């Protein structure tokens, strides 16, 4: 509609992210420089894309001519959704 | 409950009570009533008032003019505090030092103070600098340096603004039918560190104890949990994009040279992604700091 | 549409601007504490209301029984924003 | 130093933020003329002063003559920086 | 609101309240009030008038005919300030030093003073600019040279024009029944750089405090932003070509030895332009200075 | 028409533009003699033509025996100019 | 005409120039702060107001309300601008 | 010096402007006779003063027994000529 056209004028940030995970604060602070820290995402799973911190949808990391890009794969309908955040 | 906004009106900020303070407050009334009884060889009798929060200019506007303030500096914290005499209390005190036996009432003069008052003035604030100090170090250690003697809000400007949350802490002073009043006012910023101090009542020293109590509450929490994110990278775009994302369509990013590890919004060091034991790994190069 | 109600579920960011006015940095190093600054705008004027930075409405200063609110007034339509956005 | 005094010859633009609020685009849409909306900020906390969409210092709202002013009162240290952003 | 326009005619410029001059006004009036007393051994009374701004001839027509102008620099300002003592007062000062005792009415003359009335302007006027330079030293260090005395607006021009805005502090002096006036005038141009020290009320030195607000200020302003556009060149034409702009047409242009940066019209740096990562680049080489 | 005329010996100025960016007063500072900046145009996109700084057309870098020339390729009609100033 | 809206909204710059004079650099040398210099018209003369440098209109000096203001009287039609540039 | 002096047998040409304004060439045909158009300065501001169409002094008017004539006041020293042009 109209309000989308108004909307549209407006900017918005798009996130992505790599992977998630949890740790203790003393695990942290055991940590030091070269130190690997793992995720729990898989190889291979499509990553996060989020829109001022919501997660919208899906996608896959490709490289253009030397820069990264996201091929948008899935959605993040409501029953997917709710299952992740269940989680 | 919605109301139009005028921007020359405030509001108050609920209690603040410092038992700490009163407990200051009275030991320096203790401290002064000996030197006010040493000074003037006749034995006071001083009343702690209530402790008044206000801002600056409703305590201001109830300084009888002219009146004896005092601009004093409470080292290490930073600001300047006021003595207030009022002009009663230093009639008494120059009637009582000249042989006066008080009968005759005193005449409103509205005059400036004589430097001879002005050196009476400056044996009663030497003396309540004194009592003040040492009232201050059973709690913490203070320093008191007076700065400079006014006789009008004129030469004020102790604050930022003439709103600003002042502490005033009214003495009355009675020697007989005389009821003389001195006021002590100290800017709530100069306060705003000790604020913990001062609100919960004092206990024992133990400083060894305290030091293993934190030493303690520091070990226990540095086995608390927490969620480590980081962020590959973001993309500006428009929500009709984001209104047709669809299977294969390709957005373009920036590389990102470092890898930022945030938790729950906080930036805690910069890494470079990395690939170790078949899952993602980020290799830390500099916390932040 | 079904999308505007996906989108609804997405949280957005409201900015309300008092006024603007342009200085130079060396009239910025001579302010100090308790220095006065004037602005563009003048007494009574609606506020300007920005949703991430975009100018979308104009409002006026309210109290709530103790918290500043917005009284929407008018909007910022093509013909007006451009006009604004010319000066 | 002389580039601080090169920099000073080149203007800025200061922005004063009366507050800020998050809302659904349905709540939005609701609203009509004459609606009433809330912010975050309370009454008499100070506002936020913006150079070029950057928070760098707070003051009071003040009237000159005719004209809105604001009274600086503190700044944006790093400590309170972070953690009004955290937020 | 349509008006014709008068060379002859002259506007106001709304208020410029100095309550730092007033401040100062009042500790010379002190100062003042101890010179005096000292000097004709009877206690005088000093009243400071509003602080008046107005155009220079204003000022100048409101001077009784003669009077005893003084000229005085004001260190490091550049100008030239005015110290003005009226006729009655230089009488009352000679009377009070020559033993009357003033009962006569003083009687109208209109006569040049004599060197012995030359000498009592001078007695007053070095303790006038001590005091005057004390009161000014605690806001900010100036000096106070007297340069010469002339008994009328003929020997004046210290502003370039009869128009320019001048700053006077009228000041009434009683003795008595005596009712003598003085007033001092400055330029407004000479106290035009200093405009902000004056206009806001003085705070606490915290001399070090503000070096630090300062340094915190110059900090957080570095990370602001800005645009930078970089022009290429410029041509001289006419609207009837634009009217005719069509694809393929060629504009001819001067080939540009540097690319100047401006930043909202302000050049900042020249430069070269250049292919860098596959994008427009600019070799800095000399900045705007 | 004959005002046409009367404006036509009024000369004019024109002005290129290579391109346009942005960045903070920091990265300026940052800069030093040699220093590569980037641009947010292309390779090969005409370049933006402007008449006393208001934008009427575009063209193509040409060089005319020694001396530079544009060659005007397209135009800068209403809805092109209110996309490209609406970014 | 449609070209004729398009220039519209190209702004531009009007100039109004009191008066012209002519006078040797070594006189400009003996002048100093506050002195007097002539110039060639007269008093109640319309004044020349330039578009861009170029005159169009003449016109009268009045005041509104606290502003300056230029009453436009005559025209420069082609007769009487060749006369006068011929001066 | 030398050329100093040969210089100054050279004359030049001195222009006192009353003022600047902006506005469309629609407006400009709106215009009629005794019409009435407004200037940026305001009453009682000194006079730009031009050489060869180069501002380099301000003054203020006068009238010389039937002459107008301009009273130097100010210059326009380089960090006031930067912010003014700079507008």
């Amino acid at each position: 509609m109209q309000d989308i056209d108004l909307i549209m004028d407006i900017p918005v940030k798009l996130t992505v992210e790599l992977g998630r995970t949890r740790m203790t604060i003393k695990e942290l602070l055991r940590l030091t420089q070269g130190s690997v820290v793992a995720l729990d995402g898989l190889a291979g799973e499509p990553l996060d894309i989020l829109i001022n911190g919501y997660l919208i949808a899906q996608g896959e990391v490709v490289v253009v001519a030397d820069k990264y890009g996201v091929r948008i794969t899935d959605i993040i309908t409501p029953s997917e959704r709710m299952r992740r955040l269940s989680r | 409950d919605i109301r139009p906004y005028d921007p020359n009106t405030q509001r108050r900020v609920v209690r603040e009570r410092l038992q700490a303070l009163e407990i200051i407050n009275e030991r320096f009334a203790r401290q002064f009533r000996m030197g006010l009884f040493n000074l003037l060889r006749r034995s006071p009798d001083i009343t702690v008032g209530a402790i008044r929060i206000q801002p600056y200019h409703e305590f201001a506007r109830n300084l009888p003019v002219p009146t004896n303030l005092n601009l004093i500096h409470l080292k290490p914290l930073r600001g300047t505090g006021l003595v207030v005499f009022s002009p009663s209390l230093v009639f008494i005190a120059v009637d009582n030092l000249f042989g006066g036996d008080g009968r005759f009432p005193t005449k409103v003069e509205g005059r400036e103070f004589t430097h001879t008052e002005q050196r009476v003035i400056n044996r009663m604030l030497k003396l309540a600098l004194e009592g003040y100090s040492d009232a201050w170090k059973a709690i913490n250690p203070l320093e008191v340096e007076y700065v400079r003697s006014e006789m009008q809000v004129k030469f004020t400007n102790i604050t930022t603004s003439p709103n600003d949350i002042v502490v005033n802490t009214p003495f009355h002073v009675e020697i007989g039918n005389l009821t003389g009043e001195f006021n002590i006012c100290l800017p709530f910023s100069m306060i705003e560190p000790l604020r913990e101090l001062l609100v919960n009542p004092p206990l024992e020293n133990s400083r060894h104890e305290d030091q293993n109590w934190r030493d303690n509450l520091v070990r226990q929490v540095q086995h608390s949990e927490l969620e480590l994110v980081a962020n590959f990278a973001d993309i500006p775009l428009r929500l009709s994009q984001i209104l047709k994302l669809k299977p294969g369509d390709v957005l373009p990013i920036e590389k990102p040279d470092r890898i930022i590890a945030h938790v729950d919004g906080v930036p805690v060091l910069t890494s470079q992604y990395g690939t170790v034991n078949g899952q993602y790994a980020l290799r830390v190069e500099h916390l932040i700091n």
